[PDB]
């Protein structure tokens, strides 16, 4: 009926090496990267697909979660998907109760909640997956990321995945305070082209951003003239 | 199954308890927190361990957590189990006010909070949580206090602790600069910073690699505060004068 | 209360009064009883407000989540379909009389929902203490594929046939008109009645 | 559920996580006991009091009712749990049989949980020894220990903890009635007694006594300093 | 190349470099069949093909068969452990049947593929159980969108394709495939039983007789699942 | 019905209550105590059904002392009265609801004497004088007329002796004796008894 | 390694065979069955001149018919000790008479062997017990004498020895016990056998000794009594 | 009736960037009074009240379960609760005992924490919400306050007319109720201050 002792245990120096483990599985999924600008946040992701048979339009990276809130990830796909369902029943269950949408920062704190919460119950193993979240509420723009031991930051310019030491290494650099949205996503792409060996194309990426009025992911034909330039 | 089974809950041949052991010295290697007991209240003051530039300081405090309107705390560790201890904190505060009509005593808090960190190492096959704690408050009958619980599950009263990285050393050297009922809040301010300046293996403090909180009765209520950036660079600057003119 | 709705020949128009009372005595002069349910889909409410209104906070909650879940707009017929098992689920306790409609990939539909559970669809139907008053003049003057205006005008003179003729109605008269494409919400659309000065 | 066997039988009879629990109790802090005409007397060694703590949160010697009070020696986390389980069952059986309890009644009841954890799935054992002493309705005082296992004896007087093995045979030749007859005898017995053990000299000792009146009075600091410059 | 280190091999556990092999075991354990799928999808029409190879002659062979019915419109075949492949048929028709118990209409086939994949993705994480070892493909008509064939897997992965093959040569079996999706929209006409046989036949040398494969189809002028007779099967092999 | 009465002073809580047990037309006992003391300072007064009262006051009572035994230092009469109020409203819409009528009197090292009134459905006031029963209706108004904020304790026994002596000329109850006690600084003292054979 | 329920190439159930080995380690006990009563008898085994010796109780009594004597853990046979009692309890109550040694040993043997670590009960035991046991009393047939196991097989004797001497003290009570004994020479013979196997001297505070006789209840000696029989001796 | 038998009267009225809300004191049982300092408005917030009426016991146990629940809320979140957010906590915590409901009736009347707006509202015993913008009324005198509000409110008030029109309401509201009475208390909640009076009544 399922084992009650934990696979998550202490050792000899005081590391957890399970959650260690699952980060070594999150540092080799595919790149992922945040900028928040003055008037809204960018998600940009690398969806490149294995072979031309793959149908494209089917799967998506980039969801949403509520009217204002969406989020990426980087690791494991089928953990991602339980991962966006509890969120969504967590985000319904606050609504119901106050009547008002979840600010940001309280639907983190419950994801890394349960997130936690399988690092210490018996005979399960941890997510292997990072999230990126991102929101608008009472007139300010937030960018959150969460680890699989269930601890989560606030950042400015992030990046995950393959390469996301020189990742950052490089956003360091450009990132001006004072940055639009609209020259934002140039900086959000030009990251993403730093290391992808191959050519950039609409169907390659995936493209989403949060202002004033939501959450939406750019469509193909919006990505093709951001990247003309 | 047996053979998949780590036993964390049983007893080794010299009468330890291992996995707690080990959560000890994972404690170990943590951010330097430190408290400092006075005549007029209490203060914290904890080491900013995530100094990345391109951060956000959205939040009021790091490390602080207001438990209630008379008490705070400060935690070393693992911040996942943080987290759920300082939830639970929470609800004990309110039962308690709930059922008595007025707010808990510190002592009660700490030991409903040990109570749960004991009954995880005795039954249930988990692990344990990973984290320290120290406590301030105010109550009716004893006024001003000062605790600090572990991973087993046993706390006890101090009058300036330190767990973290280098306690050893800070404890060493809080001994021989703390003289009993003499000390007011201004020259705890001034040994806190001169400790964690010598506790930290960097040339010297930053004013951003600190945090400050403390505690005080005024006009029948009491006040938690965190310092501000300026308040903490102008006592930085001058531990840095009086250090200076004396050699 | 008094709330009707009609099948035009493009979408549905729905309709109700805005006075809350408790027992004798006039509560409220702007109660609202037409709720949202989906961008596409409303409601009204007769009977126990408080009923009236937890029914429809959690249908709404469930049809958000599962067109999240599904990446289409929604159905008239889930939502009927949930509504009708909840209500049988409990059995007749909640008191709630429902007049959904709405406009999807199939057209538009209108239902009524009783306190029991049982529903049925047809092309425009009333509710409340005045629905007797309202029905009188639907069956007098319904006309089948019927234009914009004059559904508009039909539902607002049997409101306020249900308003003048019911002791426990009157006050104001919304309309909310529902289309393959608009979405349209008139809160002070008439005001049959002023104060003395 | 965890329902696993924790503690099982090994070849030549031996319980290996009991005796493990009783090598753990062979670590703590001396503790020692007598038993008295009209007073009853405890006292606890401290190692090392490090100058900056609040004692009043240290105090290794509880009292679970009016006429019963305890010492233990091992694991404070797990003697807290004891403690508070045995005074709700003092208030208990006030409430019942309208009588304050008899100290072998608690005695068992403490034990009875102690072996309780020895039998059971998914459980390890208590890892500390107590000393139960107080007074009965009848005037007759008492002095009674527990075992990890779940034993019980009554003693003239014992010591647990570590140096006992020492401090029992000082004891054993120095107890006799005539060191019995008076309260300021008996405390000093219980000094020396507790004073060889202490290799850092001096009073790093906490020493409760108890008589039929002013129950549970603790000696104050400079109070017991008193005494050991009387025996030398 | 990648260490272990304790019960790596043995349960669902994170490896030194996070790669759960006790999941990269089912993998082989699909290719233990021995058989071979192959589905292409149309402009107005989805086909499955299944090798149908008997062991000897004693069997009833009326009862060996790939092809499933999940509901009216939607159609399945399976590779890799026959019993388990039984197991999740009966999930996938009871899902199938809940969903229009409860909303009033009838499920779509990624609606459906997403059900199994998460009623899979829990056997990858807790221990006590097995991943299954099968494979699954779906096809049917979506009345917005049309054709649809999609393709789940142990691991919980759940992508959509436009031409899909799954088996024991499954590499070079797609890799044919792959240089006929250039032009023609891969013979996007009622006649790509034609491309999935000739898909089938060209890594296989077996030029199958009219009765060691089985076909099923959808189509929108007529939408449900339909098995087609060894006579019309017979016809396009003639042809080929 | 049986007697209960409370007066707080400037540092006193002077209290009473009966002594009789009827149990039907005839009389079990004589001198019966209504009475429980459950601190050092705290006084408990019960009237109402059999066996309710006793198994009431008792678990109340267990409670407090082991609060004591557990922290080094007592609970207070607002702490006393509010953990009170909670079980008794707790088990309201239980299956055994309780039928008590309390008083509870105490004194505290702070804020001095206290008198608090809670009826049977756990509605919990404070009052400088307060009665249970139905002599209530009958020495309410003499408290009324001669009450003053700062009467001392000579004359606080006098205007009890009053009452109750209006009681044994007007009630058509048979109740002869009655117990008295005082809460000051030094704990609780009892007193003369008021017998009118 | 193993699980408790686990057999071995002669199907002999190692936990059980462990406890039965625990109790070669138990201080030795002495019943003997008469025409006249049933006579216990038990070592105290004292450690130190500091412990009270009126602190240890192994011989109980179960009913004013029926006691026991036992040997092992003590503290494990106290559950069964107060078992027994409810039972018998249990039985006055719903029969209005009284029990029989047979029916008391029989329901406490049926305790053994109810172990287990997987679908056994909300709380169960995770081990057996190390407890053997020595019943005796009178019924409507007579005087009985009855030994337990832990393994849970119950047998009836009219002279058995339990502990960690009774290799040897059967070798002398098969010589000294015949079929027409009386109590007192019983009570001769199972002190001199006490005395020549035990390690002290045998005195009037380090042995214990109970009778049940069909006329009276179960009765303890007393260090009044004991002494002048021992210096009779 | 059960919300009849302690009596009660609450009321809440809207100004110009002000709100006033106001009860009576008396606390009794059928037909005898017992005190007279009854409390039965609570400070929910640094602008933000509540008033009860009904069943005096169920009037303290919802209290102290909000103040609970409002507690947890205010730590956790990191800000203070807005007027529209409390009031569907209330509703919510009502309607979890739709079979079996508490005998109340609430009232809330605050001040936007950021544009200082007014609010006022009242729920029904098992949580239905009715916002209005003139004023709300509940207890055993509610046709009497009616009466005098509709004639005595009028629009854009300032604090001093407000205090004037809630006063001269209440006072002969509560003057024809044979259950209500022995004094009346009045918070007048501005945007930098809040103001507390108590009316010399009749006490009969």
């Amino acid at each position: 009926r399922g084992y009650s002792f934990s696979l998550t245990t202490f050792s000899p120096s005081g590391k957890l090496v399970q959650i260690e483990y699952a980060l070594a599985a999150v540092a080799g999924g595919a790149p992922s990267v945040g900028i928040k600008a003055a008037n809204g946040v960018v998600l940009a992701t690398e969806k490149k697909q294995k072979s031309i048979l793959y149908d494209e339009r089917s799967v998506h990276k980039v969801e949403p979660i509520t009217k204002h809130i969406g989020l990426v990830y980087s690791g494991m796909g089928p953990d991602y998907r339980v991962l966006v369902h509890r969120a969504r029943k967590l985000a319904q269950q606050y609504y119901l109760v106050y009547q008002e949408p979840i600010p940001t920062a309280q639907l983190v704190q419950r994801v890394a909640s349960v997130m936690q919460e399988y690092t210490q119950s018996g005979g399960v193993r941890p997510f292997g997956v990072s999230l990126l979240i991102c929101g608008w509420n009472e007139g300010r723009p937030y960018l959150f990321q969460s680890d699989p031991s269930g601890a989560y930051f606030a950042w400015k310019a992030t990046a995950m995945g393959k390469n996301y030491v020189n990742g950052k290494t490089f956003l360091e650099k450009r990132y001006n305070e004072d940055l639009e949205l609209e020259d934002a996503i140039h900086t959000a792409i030009l990251t993403l082209k730093e290391s992808f060996e191959g050519q950039m194309t609409e169907d390659n990426i995936e493209v989403g951003i949060c202002n004033e009025a939501g959450f939406r992911r750019l469509t193909p034909t919006e990505v093709r003239d951001y990247l003309a330039a | 199954s047996r053979r998949y089974d780590s036993r964390t809950t049983i007893f080794s041949p010299e009468g330890r308890l291992y996995q707690v052991e080990y959560a000890m010295e994972a404690i170990g290697h943590a951010g330097t927190c430190l408290g400092i007991l006075a005549n007029d209240g209490v203060l914290l003051a904890a080491e900013r361990r995530n100094i990345h530039k391109l951060l956000d300081e959205v939040f009021f405090s790091e490390k602080i957590y207001k438990l209630n309107e008379d008490m705070a705390c400060s935690v070393a560790g693992i911040t996942s189990d943080a987290n759920v201890l300082t939830n639970e904190l929470r609800l004990i505060a309110q039962r308690y006010l709930l059922q008595y009509q007025e707010p808990i005593p510190c002592e009660q808090l700490v030991t409903a909070l040990c109570d749960i960190k004991q009954a995880y190492t005795q039954f249930g096959g988990k692990r344990p949580f990973g984290v320290s704690l120290l406590y301030i408050g105010w109550d009716k009958h004893y006024g001003f206090q000062l605790y600090q619980s572990d991973p087993s599950g046993n706390y006890g009263g101090w009058k300036a602790t330190c767990i973290g990285n280098n306690s050893a050393a800070a404890v060493s050297m809080l001994k021989q600069d703390y003289k009993e009922g003499e000390m007011t809040l201004k020259s705890a301010l001034a040994l806190a910073v001169k400790v964690l300046n010598k506790t930290m293996d960097v040339s010297k403090l930053s004013a951003e690699k600190v945090e400050i909180a403390t505690l005080t009765r005024e006009n029948g209520k009491t006040v938690i505060r965190v310092l501000k950036q300026k308040e903490v660079e102008q006592l930085i600057k001058k531990h840095e004068e009086e250090e200076a003119k004396a050699e | 209360t008094t709330i009707a709705g009609v099948v035009y020949k493009d979408g549905i128009v729905l309709g109700a009064d805005t006075r809350a009372t408790e027992g004798m005595v006039v509560a409220d002069k702007n109660c609202s009883k037409i709720h949202f349910i989906s961008p596409n889909i409303y409601c009204c409410g007769a009977g126990t407000a408080a009923d009236t209104d937890m029914t429809t906070q959690l249908i709404s909650s469930n049809l958000e989540l599962h067109s999240l879940t599904t990446g289409r707009l929604p159905r008239v017929v889930t939502a009927n379909r949930m509504l009708k098992q909840m209500l049988f689920r409990y059995q007749g306790y909640i008191g709630a009389a429902l007049v959904l409609g709405g406009v999807d990939v199939t057209g538009p539909h209108l239902y009524s929902i009783y306190p029991h559970g049982s529903t049925d669809k047809l092309p425009y139907v009333t509710m409340g203490s005045g629905s007797l008053a309202a029905m009188a003049v639907f069956e007098d003057k319904f006309r089948p594929d019927m234009e914009e205006e004059e559904a508009k005008k039909l539902v607002s003179e049997a409101i306020a046939a249900g308003i003048f003729n019911d002791l426990g109605s009157g006050s104001n008269i919304d309309l909310c008109v529902i289309s393959k494409s608009k979405l349209d919400f008139l809160r002070p659309y008439s005001v049959p009645n002023k104060k003395g000065t | 559920s965890y329902d696993r066997a924790i503690t099982v039988f090994s070849p030549d009879g031996h319980l290996f996580q009991v005796e493990y629990a009783q090598e753990a109790v062979k670590k703590g802090s001396t503790a020692v006991g007598v038993r008295g005409r009209d007073i009853v007397v405890l006292g606890v060694e401290k190692k090392s009091v490090a100058k900056l703590q609040d004692e009043r949160t240290v105090r290794k010697i509880c009292a679970l009712d009016d006429n019963v009070c305890m010492a233990f020696a091992g694991l404070t986390a797990d003697a807290r749990i004891v403690i508070n389980r045995a005074r709700v069952e003092c208030q208990s059986h006030r409430l019942t049989v309208g009588d304050p309890v008899t100290v072998e009644y608690i005695t068992r009841y403490i034990a009875s949980l102690k072996q309780r954890y020895t039998q059971s799935n998914g459980r390890r054992p208590f890892g500390i020894s107590a000393l139960i002493v107080g007074f009965d309705f009848d005037g007759t005082p008492r002095l009674y220990q527990t075992d990890p296992s779940g034993t019980y004896h009554a003693w003239k007087a014992n010591a647990i903890g570590r140096g006992a093995k020492s401090v029992r045979e000082f004891l054993e030749k120095n107890y006799t009635d005539d060191a019995i007859e008076t309260d300021d005898l008996t405390i000093k017995l219980v000094i020396k007694a507790l004073l060889e053990v202490v290799q850092s000299g001096g009073k790093n000792i906490e020493l409760a006594v108890m008589r039929r009146d002013q129950p549970l009075k603790i000696l104050s600091p400079e109070e017991i300093e008193k005494y050991v410059a009387e025996i030398e | 190349r990648g260490s272990s280190a304790g019960f790596d091999r043995h349960i669902t556990i994170f490896s030194p470099e996070g790669r759960l092999y006790q999941v990269e075991y089912a993998f082989k354990a699909i290719n233990q069949g021995g058989l071979t799928s192959v589905a292409v999808r149309g402009k107005d029409c989805a086909v499955i093909v299944t090798q149908k190879k008997v062991p000897d002659k004693l069997l009833d062979s009326s009862t060996v068969t790939h092809l499933f019915k999940i509901t009216e419109n939607i159609g399945c075949v399976m590779t890799g452990m026959t019993a388990d492949s039984r197991s999740q048929v009966q999930r996938a028709r009871y899902e199938a049947a809940n969903w229009k118990y409860k909303y009033g209409y009838e499920i779509p086939v990624d609606m459906l593929c997403k059900r199994i994949a998460d009623i899979s993705q829990v056997y990858t994480q807790n221990a006590e159980m097995r991943p299954l070892g099968c494979c699954m493909i779906l096809i049917g008509i979506d009345e917005e969108q049309g054709p649809q064939v999609y393709k789940c897997d142990p691991a919980g992965y759940y992508c959509g394709f436009k031409a899909t093959a799954a088996g024991v040569k499954q590499t070079e079996s797609t890799s044919f495939l792959e240089k006929k999706v250039k032009k023609k929209f891969d013979w996007t006409f009622e006649q790509t039983v034609e491309t999935a046989i000739t898909c089938l036949s060209t890594v296989l040398s077996i030029d199958f007789k009219p009765s060691e494969i089985e076909v099923g189809v959808v189509t929108v002028e007529n939408p449900k699942f339909r098995i087609l007779t060894e006579a019309e099967i017979d016809a396009h092999l003639v042809a080929l | 019905m049986e007697y209960l009465i409370g007066i707080q002073g400037p540092d006193y809580v002077l209290v009473a209550s009966d002594r009789v047990a009827a149990s039907n037309i005839v009389q079990m006992k004589d001198d019966h105590d209504k009475m429980f003391k459950m601190s050092e300072k705290i006084l408990l007064l019960c009237v109402g059904e059999a066996g309710d009262t006793v198994q009431f006051a008792e678990y109340i009572q267990k409670n407090v002392q082991l609060y004591k035994m557990r922290n080094g230092y007592e609970l207070s009469p607002t702490a006393a009265a509010n953990f009170t109020r909670r079980n008794l409203a707790d088990c309201l819409r239980s299956r055994t609801p309780y039928h008590v009528n309390l008083l509870l009197a105490g004194y505290d090292e702070h804020e001095g004497p206290a008198l608090y009134y809670m009826d049977y459905l756990a509605a919990l006031a404070k009052a400088p004088f307060a009665a249970h029963g139905y002599g209530a209706f009958l020495t309410l108004s003499i408290l009324d007329r001669y009450y003053t904020p700062t009467i001392s304790r000579e004359r606080a026994v006098e205007l009890l002796r009053k009452c109750l002596e209006e009681l044994q000329k007007r009630f058509i109850l048979n109740l002869p004796t009655f117990s008295v006690r005082v809460i000051d600084k030094d704990g609780i003292h009892n007193l003369e008894n008021i017998t009118f054979t | 390694d193993r699980g408790v329920n686990t057999f071995s190439p002669e199907g002999r159930l190692f936990q059980v065979e462990y406890a039965i080995e625990g109790h070669k380690l138990g201080s030795t006990a002495i019943g003997i069955q008469t025409s006249e009563g049933v006579c216990l008898a038990v070592e105290k085994r004292i450690t130190s001149p500091l412990m009270e010796p009126s602190s240890i109780e192994k011989i109980v009594e179960i009913d004013a018919h029926i006691g026991c004597a036992m040997s092992g853990l003590i503290a494990d046979a106290k559950t069964l000790i107060d078992k027994a009692r409810v039972e018998t309890q249990n039985h006055w109550f719903t029969y209005n008479e009284t029990m029989t040694v047979e029916s008391v040993t029989q329901a406490v043997s049926n305790l053994a062997l109810q172990f287990g670590e997987e679908d056994a009960d909300p709380g169960a035991m995770s081990r057996p017990f190390g407890v053997a046991l020595l019943f005796g009393g009178v019924d409507e047939k007579g005087p009985q004498l009855f030994h337990m196991d832990p393994s849970g097989t119950f047998v009836q004797c009219d002279a058995r020895a339990i502990g960690s001497a009774s290799e040897g003290a059967q070798s002398s009570l098969q010589e000294v016990y015949h079929k027409s004994t009386t109590l007192k020479e019983a009570i001769k013979s199972s002190l001199i056998i006490l005395k020549q196997v035990m390690e002290e001297k045998l005195n009037a505070t380090n042995i214990e000794l109970a009778t049940v006789q069909p006329g009276q209840n179960f009765h303890m000696f007393t260090k009044e009594e004991l002494e002048e029989v021992i210096k009779d001796i | 009736s059960v919300m009849s038998y302690n009596g009660g009267a609450v009321m809440a009225m809207k100004g110009k960037n002000c709100v006033a809300i106001a009860a009576d004191r008396r606390f009794g049982i059928q037909a005898q009074m017992v005190t007279t300092d009854f409390q039965k408005i609570f400070p929910m917030g640094d602008r933000l009240y509540i008033g009860l009426a009904g069943l005096a016991t169920d009037v303290q146990t919802v209290a102290q379960r909000l103040k609970f629940r409002l507690n947890l809320y205010e730590l956790k979140e990191g800000r203070q609760i807005k007027p529209y957010t409390l009031m569907s906590m209330v509703a919510n915590l009502l309607y979890e005992k739709r079979f079996g409901p508490y005998y109340t009736e609430p009232v809330i009347a605050g001040l936007d924490p950021k544009t200082f707006k007014p609010f006022i509202c009242s729920l029904d015993l098992i949580g239905c919400p009715m916002v209005t913008d003139d004023f709300v009324v509940s207890g055993t005198c509610s046709e009497q306050m009616y009466g005098m509000c509709e004639s005595l409110w009028e629009p854009n008030m300032d604090p001093e007319h407000l205090f004037e029109t809630i006063s001269q309401a209440m006072l002969n509201a509560v003057d024809r109720d044979a259950v209500s009475g022995m004094g009346v208390i009045v918070h007048i909640i501005e945007k930098d201050k809040i103001t507390t009076r108590t009316l010399k009544a009749r006490m009969d």
